[PDB]
């Protein structure tokens, strides 16, 4: 598992352990005991010669960091290098972001489908969470455009900021 | 949590598995009709296990078998909802198709 | 409103073996039946009535 | 029913709708009335994952009906007694209803006369 | 009126080559020239069952284990029933039972 | 298996069979080179009735014109042996 | 090919000899070709062939485009291709189309106005609402938990 | 059983 | 090949045919495709199907069965 | 089907058509098979007492309102014979009408698949060859030089020769090829 | 939804009572039910409309089965005016027939009671519209209707048949999918309703005639039913009426649908757009 | 498998396809019989709908006048 | 009780009344159609059953037809008062129509954006 719960968060199962009442045997326990048996075992054979293959042959791979450019508030009017160095920078921050937005919708899905008919209450914490984040999202990212970049980003945020003063007046 | 995936991929598997054995070359040598039959008949079977599983307790299934393409914020992923009405109507469904099926052989000879 | 009686008194002459509390069609069939199925009914319905004005609890 | 057409033919400053009910208060009448009780609360509605259609007070025999069929779910056919049980709570819930809906239903009547006394 | 001299001449022995074109449509016995049963439930059956059932049972068992749950949320299942009475097998508890229940009139 | 293949017998045997179960037709005198109103004297009413029980027989529709052109039941059995293309 | 322009559609005929020549042209009678009204909508000399579908056709015969029921030759009607066969269909029904047109009508009307008088006049049963427990599931829907609602109360009857 | 030559376009290409 | 019946058994009497011929001969008219219409109403064709023959059938033996299971539930328990 | 409509319909056709048409939605009415007959019988007898007009504009008058009569009183849905047009397996087969000159564009292999059969396919288009030349000639006498023409054509009017036009009619596809 | 529902399935009904061809009729009982599945998803009874999904799917695979096993021995003869006598010479296609009518219909304990007969009850006893009702009651009883004329015309009477009998329907191939049909259509209603997990709770608290309110107007649909096609039998002509021409030509909308939106469109399109 | 065709007359039937079509049809009425007698819930139900006329005003509760 | 015929329900050609007062004039006018028909089959079944045909057969009615339909309507299109306003309607009329629609919605949009009436629950990938 390359997955953690710090950001896929999962709570832990309570299944109810099996009270059988009747006397009938129960064709889907013989069924995964047989399944096992058959599937699971050459399957986890072939799985494990796989990974002692690998151990054999190991290599490492890196993620990439970048460190921080001058950001383009700094930035003078048509010194084109830093520009289009705040601008990749702005466009790598963006898609980040775009992935932030589908990690939080992936957590959202996640927690329907395990709730199911409790969705509605056990829901609420994460739906908060959905709910700011789609705000910051639509706060800095909506209605720029096709051409969407840093300076008409910084556009908006001036825009909504003097906007926010005004109101901020009275 | 294995078992049922397998088996409802393994539905979709056997259901795929006749179009390629069309498209293999082989259809001049085996029994296509009869294989096909055969093949939703197992279809049904392993359909008719989860059936037993959701009537046991009750899961609903979410599975999200392949990432198509990822848009923006929006990310288009192959996913199935094994529900009540995709267990309980692939079963049905799957029972109904091999009996057209076999009765679709008796009935379209000498075609 | 038109003499619609010489054409209604060829419907009801055909020799054509039904009594004549019948040969107007399907309505008069279906109003048969139906005033047999609450007669009937009602008949039977009317003896359990007595029936339990005879035998109290 | 008899009640629709009394409301549609007869009158229907007396006979009620089925959307404002109770249009009285509850303790007009009644010298005390109790709360009605319920057995299972919200923690083992939750844990029984009950739809929230019927989450209402025949809830601890549908959490004892569903308990049955998992425990025999083989031999399907196990569960008439807890599926009677259910029905039965149903139906006595069903019963509760029609007596609120005949009460104040009579209750609009008795206004009827208290306005023809003014 | 009936066929003319004309035409029942002429569909005499249009019917006649008919006849002919129709018998030549046959095949010969030697056309066209074309260039371990055991019983149904242990070979027909049988072998279906091990080739075409269970070979794919392992390639779709090796995705859905080794390739499914190794990602984050890709098989998800609503929270199993928790019906008083019961013990549950990864905590070690018991939930309570429900109350006295003072209705059993039925 | 079903649908059985078409004879010229058995169509000029079914062909006389009606035309023997028709009653203005006696079977004595009916032959398969019987001409409808020259030696049987039937009229264009009986003919298109024949034409029609024929049709209602073999389960398929002779149009029109084909219709008043047959005359006889050997024209009548070549024309079925042509339609449903029995060749022997 | 070898089709020239003396036998390609051409101009709106105005003299009789003009008239024959394009009745000849499209293989029609002199009495029997009629072009289109001259208002200028680039008809030309074109036939006003009959509107009427190619269902109409007599089915039973060989014609040379079975699928068209037409034979070689003939002249093609202008909207040939929305009177084929597989689209409009102009053949006589056996009640008139004024009267399948009141009827369709007449029969929505009656189904649209009892629709309305059944949601006026409503059918039900003598019963009230459905008692829900835990002010109407609050906590169950959603409600927020730190605010209190105000409490529903149902009582025993 | 009779068998008759059915008329089949060139599927060989 | 296949043999045809003899033509000449195909009669009128005690048939609907027959009750047809009457009403029209009551008209002055005689009908002559009805020998060649009679095959329908005799032979193993000559029967009247009603409903209750329709609906019930097999009913004997669904009550035999079940008269047989009410038996074997009485002597298990 | 092979017999070539005419320039119009006598009234003696006209008749018989109405005749054969209303006795057609008389059954489809009917259904039930005594019923039809007796029907049947009285529209026969309806004919019959029509049948012997002597002024031809009466019996044109009575054709006109005997088939007013019939648009009035024909079966919405009527019953249609599963081969014949309008029905249910009318043109179902012509799919598999494959034409036969798909065999001159057949490989040597699939020719080679059936030797003699298509051997008998070159005696058969040799045949065509030369009676191509001698219908084409006989067509030309056979036409008249000005007047009435007809669809209708002439048969082969001597020995060894074979009628005008006949390999489309004679190496048609079979009605149920498959 | 609701009144669509009511309005598709009194429509189709209509339609079914005077259709010929069998495939026709029964493809209008499949919309009838379609409807009515409709309706029950205008009342919040998704899980019934599901349940009888299932069922609906199990009777017509069952029902088309038989009438192609019936058109397949009769030589591609698909309308009802040309059978009879299918009880005694198809016995085991008769038989089955006759299960997947009733069935339908709502004869108890099988397949159709534990979906339809519910949907019934939910309707009567919950609110919804009054006129929806009515017309939903009257499509149940004219499914009851359009199954007995299916009944009478095929499995009853004297054969209507091209006289040449080709009946061979002892084919395993045939006979072993109908054998597993008609089990499908037996027990399976029994069986998943008994299976499914409580959800949308019904009421079972109501009078006798709005609890066995399916029942009888399945009873009389069979009755009047039957006394129509016994009118039919007896020897009269009565003249045709607007209502049997109305649904016998499908109420009219595919002749005038079907005639006026392809004509306006391609009038519009040749006329205006390309030429103009 | 395949039986000759007949021209006029009753075909010949086989045992096979009336026994088969006799056990689905006494199979389906012994079903149907079999559950109305054990669970006869297709008419009344068993709960015996009350009249509402009958109840009593004490316990309906409404102010006596 | 008559039969109404429409363009999209025409009347039968044994119904019509002209059918039954026919004239001589008529016989000759369908005498000749015959004859033309007939010349015409002739033709077509001459080039049809022609061995030595090695393509298909060319229809002229069709090529008069695909080229009235197509490349003959200009040279034979005259402006008449009648299609010129046919015309305008017909090419402006729907686009100023959907203008003001799309004006009046995108207007009102833009109005309750910017006093802020209007919300966006979730909408971020417009
Ligand atoms: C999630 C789901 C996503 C998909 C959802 C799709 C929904 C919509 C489905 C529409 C189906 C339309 C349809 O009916 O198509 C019929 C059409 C052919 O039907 P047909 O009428 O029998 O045509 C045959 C001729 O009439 C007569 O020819 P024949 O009878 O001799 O047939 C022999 C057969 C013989 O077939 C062949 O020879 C196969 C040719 C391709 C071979 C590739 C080998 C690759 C080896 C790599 C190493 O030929 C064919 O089947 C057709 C040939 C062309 C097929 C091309 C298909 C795509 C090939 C892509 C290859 C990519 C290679 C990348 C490298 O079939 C297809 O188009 C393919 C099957 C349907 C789609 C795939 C299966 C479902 C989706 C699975 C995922
Ligand atoms: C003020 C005092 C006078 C009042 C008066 O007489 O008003 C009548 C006068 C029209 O004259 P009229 O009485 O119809 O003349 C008929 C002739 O007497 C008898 O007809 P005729 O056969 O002797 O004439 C042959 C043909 C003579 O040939 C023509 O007219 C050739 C066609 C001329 C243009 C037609 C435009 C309409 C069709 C457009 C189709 C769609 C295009 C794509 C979109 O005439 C016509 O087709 C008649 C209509 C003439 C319309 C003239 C419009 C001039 C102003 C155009 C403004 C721009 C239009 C849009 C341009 C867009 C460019 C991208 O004005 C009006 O009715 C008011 C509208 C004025 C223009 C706005
Ligand atoms: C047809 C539609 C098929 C959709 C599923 C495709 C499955 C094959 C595939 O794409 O596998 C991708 C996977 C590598 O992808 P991933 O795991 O994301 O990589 C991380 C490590 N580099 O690569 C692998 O897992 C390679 C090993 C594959 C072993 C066999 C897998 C069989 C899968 C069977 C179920 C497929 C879906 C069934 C339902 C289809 C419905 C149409
Ligand atoms: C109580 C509330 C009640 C509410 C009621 C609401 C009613 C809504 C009705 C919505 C649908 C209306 C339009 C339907 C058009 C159907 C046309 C069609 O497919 O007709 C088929 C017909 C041939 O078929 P037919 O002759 O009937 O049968 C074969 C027998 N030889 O003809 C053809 O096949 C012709 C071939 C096609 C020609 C081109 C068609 C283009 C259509 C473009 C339409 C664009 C606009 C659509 C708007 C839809 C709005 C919902
Ligand atoms: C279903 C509804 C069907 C309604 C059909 C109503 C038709 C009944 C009314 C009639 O029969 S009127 C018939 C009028 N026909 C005539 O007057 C034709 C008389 N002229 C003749 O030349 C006749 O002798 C014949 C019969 C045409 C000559 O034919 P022969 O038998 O060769």
């Amino acid at each position: 598992d390359s997955w953690d719960k710090d950001v896929y968060p999962e709570p832990p199962s309570r299944t109810p352990a099996p009270s059988p009442q009747t006397s009938l045997p129960n064709p889907i326990t013989y069924l995964t005991k047989a399944y096992d048996l058959v599937v699971d075992w050459p399957v986890t054979l072939v799985r494990e010669f796989i990974e002692r293959q690998h151990a054999k042959n190991r290599t490492y791979y890196y993620h990439r960091q970048y460190r921080r450019v001058p950001d383009i508030t700094e930035c003078k009017e048509g010194d084109v290098l830093c520009i289009y160095e705040a601008e990749m920078q702005w466009r790598r921050d963006f898609k980040v972001d775009q992935e932030i937005m589908n990690i939080i919708q992936e957590r959202l899905k996640a927690c329907q489908q395990r709730e199911g008919e409790n969705y509605q209450q056990n829901c609420a914490k994460e739906l908060e969470q959905f709910t700011k984040v789609t705000k910051a999202y639509q706060d800095r990212y909506l209605d720029l455009g096709a051409y969407y970049s840093a300076r008409k980003c910084l556009a908006k945020q001036k825009q909504r900021m003097l906007e926010e003063r005004k109101a901020a007046r009275q | 949590m294995n078992i049922f995936t397998t088996s409802i991929l393994l539905i979709f598997i056997l259901l795929l598995s006749p179009i390629l054995i069309s498209m293999s070359n082989l259809i001049k040598h085996i029994n296509f009709p009869l294989y096909t039959t055969t093949s939703i008949k197992f279809s049904f079977i392993i359909s008719l296990l989860p059936l037993l599983m959701f009537f046991h307790n009750n899961m609903e299934y979410m599975i999200t078998t392949w990432h198509w393409v990822t848009m923006n914020s929006m990310e288009l992923k192959m996913s199935f909802k094994t529900d009540f009405f995709s267990i309980l109507f692939t079963s049905v469904a799957l029972f109904v198709t091999w009996s057209i099926m076999q009765f679709s052989s008796w009935y379209m000879h000498s075609d | 409103f038109e003499n619609k009686v010489p054409e209604k008194q060829k419907l009801f002459q055909e020799d054509n073996g039904m009594p004549v509390h019948l040969k107007g069609g399907a309505s008069d069939a279906l109003l048969y039946r139906a005033t047999m199925a609450l007669t009937l009914g009602g008949t039977a319905y009317a003896i359990y009535l007595l029936a339990m004005a005879a035998f109290p609890k | 029913g008899a009640h629709l057409t009394r409301r549609y033919l007869w009158d229907a400053s007396v006979e009620p709708d089925p959307e404002k009910i109770p249009s009285f208060p509850p303790d007009l009448g009644f010298p005390e009335r109790k709360e009605r009780v319920m057995v299972a609360t919200q923690q083992e509605m939750m844990d029984a994952q009950l739809t929230l259609q019927q989450r209402d007070y025949c809830a601890h025999y549908l959490i004892r009906l569903l308990k049955c069929k998992r425990d025999s779910f083989p031999n399907f056919l196990a569960c008439k007694h807890e599926q009677h049980d259910w029905d039965y709570c149903e139906h006595l819930d069903y019963v509760k209803r029609m007596k609120e809906f005949e009460r104040e239903r009579r209750l609009l009547q008795r206004k009827k006369r208290r306005a023809l006394k003014e | 009126s009936g066929y003319t001299p004309d035409e029942k001449l002429r569909l005499q022995q249009l019917r006649e080559l008919r006849r002919r074109w129709l018998k030549d449509q046959e095949l010969s016995p030697r056309e066209p020239v074309l260039p371990k049963n055991m019983v149904f439930k242990a070979y027909r059956s049988s072998l279906f069952a091990v080739s075409h059932v269970l070979i794919p049972m392992w390639f779709v068992h090796y995705y859905v284990k080794y390739h499914m749950a190794t990602k984050p949320y890709t098989i998800v299942s609503s929270k199993p029933r928790i019906f008083p009475g019961d013990t549950i097998l990864e905590t070690g508890e018991v939930i309570p039972p429900m109350r006295d229940f003072p209705d059993q009139h039925h | 298996s079903d649908a059985p293949p078409l004879t010229l017998d058995g169509i000029k045997d079914r062909v006389l069979y009606v035309l023997k179960l028709y009653d203005k037709i006696d079977p004595e005198k009916l032959s398969v080179n019987s001409h409808f109103m020259k030696d049987l004297g039937l009229d264009s009413l009986d003919q298109v009735e024949i034409i029609m029980a024929m049709e209602d027989e073999f389960g398929f529709e002779i149009p029109d014109i084909d219709a008043e052109k047959l005359m006889c039941p050997q024209e009548i059995v070549d024309y079925i042996a042509d339609k449903k293309d029995v060749y022997e | 090919f070898h089709m020239t322009k003396d036998m390609l559609p051409g101009s709106y005929p105005r003299t009789p000899e003009e008239r024959a020549a394009a009745a000849k042209k499209y293989n029609m009678r002199v009495e029997d070709y009629e072009p289109y009204p001259d208002d200028g909508m680039g008809y030309g000399d074109y036939p006003m062939l009959p509107n009427r579908s190619q269902h109409e056709r007599d089915p039973w015969y060989q014609w040379d485009h079975s699928e068209l029921r037409m034979n070689w030759g003939e002249p093609i009607h202008w909207d040939l291709d929305m009177y084929i066969r597989n689209r409009v269909d102009t053949s006589p029904t056996p009640v008139s189309w004024d009267v399948m047109c009141k009827h369709l009508f007449g029969f929505v009307a009656f189904m649209v106005f009892m629709f309305w008088v059944g949601h006026v006049f409503p059918s039900y049963q003598p019963v009230g609402p459905k008692q829900y427990p835990y002010n109407n599931l609050y906590l169950e829907r959603g409600g927020d938990p730190t605010k209190e609602p105000e409490p529903v109360v149902h009582y025993d009857i | 059983g009779k068998r008759l030559f059915v008329v089949k376009p060139s599927l060989y290409y | 090949k296949m043999e045809l019946p003899d033509y000449r058994q195909w009669k009128i009497e005690g048939t609907p045919l027959e009750t047809v011929q009457k009403k029209l001969a009551a008209r002055g008219l005689r009908d002559p495709w009805a020998r060649n219409e009679a095959w329908r109403y005799m032979g193993g064709f000559a029967g009247n199907i009603t409903f209750p023959s329709v609906i019930l059938k097999g009913f004997k033996w669904g009550f035999a069965a079940f008269v047989v299971a009410l038996g074997a539930e009485y002597f298990l328990d | 089907a092979f017999c070539a409509p005419p320039a119009y319909l006598t009234h003696q056709q006209k008749v018989l058509r109405l005749y054969k048409r209303a006795l057609r939605h008389l059954e489809s009415w009917c259904i039930h098979r005594d019923k039809y007959r007796y029907f049947a019988c009285l529209m026969r007898a309806r004919f019959e007492e029509h049948k012997n007009e002597k002024d031809m504009m009466r019996a044109t008058q009575l054709l006109r309102e005997a088939e007013e009569e019939f648009w009035q009183n024909q079966h919405p849905q009527p019953y249609i014979f599963p081969d014949s047009p309008g029905g249910t397996s009318f043109e179902r087969y012509e799919c598999y009408k494959v034409p036969e000159w798909c065999l001159d564009y057949w490989h040597p292999s699939e020719k080679a698949m059936y030797p003699d059969y298509f051997s008998k396919r070159e005696q058969w288009k040799k045949l065509r060859m030369e009676s191509w030349d001698r219908e084409v000639k006989q067509l030309q006498e056979e036409t008249s030089p000005d007047g009435i023409m007809t669809e209708a054509l002439p048969p082969a009017r001597r020995e060894g020769d074979l009628p005008p036009l006949w390999w489309h009619i004679v190496t048609r596809p079979r009605e149920r090829p498959t | 939804m609701l009144c669509l529902g009511a309005l598709t399935t009194l429509f189709t009904a209509i339609c079914a009572l005077t259709q010929n061809d069998i495939k026709k009729i029964i493809a209008f009982s499949t919309s009838s039910q379609l409807g009515l599945m409709m309706v029950t998803l205008g009342m919040n009874q998704p899980h019934l409309a599901f349940l009888h999904i299932c069922t609906h799917a199990f009777f017509k695979a069952m029902l088309f089965m038989c009438s192609g096993s019936i058109i397949h021995s009769l030589a591609d003869e698909q309308d009802i005016r040309k059978m009879g006598n299918i009880t005694k010479i198809m016995p085991f296609t008769s038989s089955c027939l006759v299960i997947g009518s009733l069935a339908l219909t709502g004869m108890p304990f099988l397949t159709g009671f534990y979906s339809k007969d519910l949907i019934i009850e939910a309707i009567n006893t919950c609110n919804t519209n009054a006129w929806a009702l009515l017309i939903t009651l009257i499509a149940t009883s004219m499914t009851a209707m359009y199954s007995m004329r299916i009944i009478y015309f095929v499995t009853m009477t004297k054969p209507r048949f091209p006289p040449l009998i080709s009946i061979n329907e002892n084919d395993p191939d045939l006979m072993n999918p109908i054998k597993r049909l008609a089990f499908g259509s037996i027990f399976a209603g029994f069986v998943i309703s008994y299976n499914i997990p409580p959800t949308s709770i019904p009421v079972l608290t109501m009078p006798w005639f709005l609890k066995t309110t399916a029942l009888i107007i399945s009873v009389l649909g069979f009755l009047i039913a039957l006394e129509l096609n016994n009118l039919t039998m007896k020897l009269s002509m009565n003249k045709a009426n607007p209502y049997s021409s109305f649904s016998t030509l499908l109420g009219f909308f595919p002749s005038i649908i079907h005639r006026i939106t392809p004509m306006k469109s391609l009038n519009l399109s040749l006329k205006t757009s390309l030429t103009l | 498998v395949h039986i000759q065709p007949r021209y006029r007359e009753f075909p010949q039937l086989t045992r096979s396809q009336v026994i088969q079509g006799e056990f689905l049809s006494s199979l389906m009425w012994f079903w149907i019989l079999w559950r109305f007698w054990h669970d006869s819930d297709a008419v009344l139900g068993h709960f015996s709908y009350p009249d509402p006329s009958q109840w009593t005003d004490e316990e309906l509760g409404i102010p006596p006048d | 009780s008559k039969y109404k015929p429409a363009p999209l329900a025409t009347l039968p050609s044994t119904l019509d009344p002209a059918e039954y007062d026919v004239s001589p004039e008529t016989r000759r006018a369908q005498v000749e159609r015959l004859s033309i028909r007939a010349r015409l089959k002739r033709e077509y079944l001459l080039q049809y059953n022609d061995p030595k045909r090695v393509s298909h057969i060319e229809d002229p009615a069709l090529i008069r037809w695909t080229y009235a339909r197509s490349a003959n309507i200009y040279p034979n299109f005259r402006p008449t008062p009648k299609n010129s306003l046919l015309g305008a309607v017909a090419g402006f009329g729907p686009l100023i129509f959907w203008y003001y629609v799309f004006k009046t919605d995108r207007d009102r949009k833009e109005r309750l954006i910017q006093e802020g009436k209007l919300d966006r629950k979730f909408n971020i990938s417009y």
